[PDB]
């Protein structure tokens, strides 16, 4: 499998103007973006997909916002952000799911609020 | 680039219940972008047995380092094997997409359990 350097959970406030959920990946091996698929999942639901075969990223427009810096991917960095206006409202588990060729793994991060 | 072979070499298993079973599985090629899964069975209804995604599955353990990109073997074995383990176990490569799809499978590998060594 890829295998994750995981985090439970990550918090933000108002003060956060973007969100970052992170996922990294700690034996990343890629030659080229177009080797990597990520997915990362909310409530069951695909929110974010980027196919490096295609070159394109996919989100659902109640996720309009999210999206991955694919200038790190090679360096295992898979971490997303999205618009603290979309987080507030989706606040929960979210699931990032890497693909490298064939090798395959996931990790789970909580989204937290946290009022101040 | 050969167009990819899933290869799984034993047609049948045969194993004592409480003993374990390789299950033995390999590929050609590590494209297209997509993950192996074992499922026991073929169909609409066919159980899924591993993909390598993290404590999903506590019977089943990777007999092969597939933890490096070099790896083509996806062989597996399975513990504490009893008689509701008996069928047949299928090798599949899955393309990337939402949802992903089923792109090659093996020609899978049929486990039976004696009652005695
Ligand atoms: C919010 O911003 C703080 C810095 O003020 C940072 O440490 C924290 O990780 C951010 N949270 C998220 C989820 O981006
Ligand atoms: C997220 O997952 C953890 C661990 O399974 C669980 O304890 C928690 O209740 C979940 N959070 C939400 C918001 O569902």
């Amino acid at each position: 499998q890829l295998l994750f350097n995981k985090t439970k959970s990550v918090e933000f406030t108002f003060g956060n103007d973007t969100v970052v959920i992170p996922c990294f990946v700690t034996n990343m091996e890629a030659q080229n973006t177009t080797e990597v698929y990520v997915k990362w999942k909310f409530k069951g639901r695909d929110i974010y997909t980027f196919d490096g075969a295609l070159n394109k990223s996919t989100v659902p427009t109640d996720f309009s916002s999210a999206k991955i810096e694919v200038s790190q991917l090679l360096k295992g960095d898979a971490s997303l952000k999205m618009d603290k206006s979309d987080a507030v409202s989706h606040t929960g588990n979210y699931t990032c799911e890497v693909t490298e060729l064939t090798r395959e793994g996931e990790t789970i991060i909580e989204l937290k609020y946290r009022v101040v | 680039e050969e167009e990819l072979q899933v290869i799984q070499p034993d047609k049948s298993v045969s194993v004592a219940a409480g003993e374990s079973a390789i299950l033995h599985c390999t590929v050609t090629s590590l494209i297209p972008v997509g993950p192996i899964q074992w499922f026991r069975g073929a169909g609409p209804a066919r159980e899924l047995i591993y993909n390598q995604k993290e404590g999903h599955f506590p019977r089943v353990t990777t007999v092969s380092e597939s933890t490096k990109r070099e790896n083509m073997d996806f062989s597996i074995s399975i513990s504490a094997i009893t008689p509701a383990d008996a069928g047949t176990y299928y090798c599949v490569k899955f393309r990337k997409g939402s949802p992903d799809t089923e792109f090659k499978s093996g020609a899978g590998t049929e486990l039976s359990v004696r009652a005695k060594p």
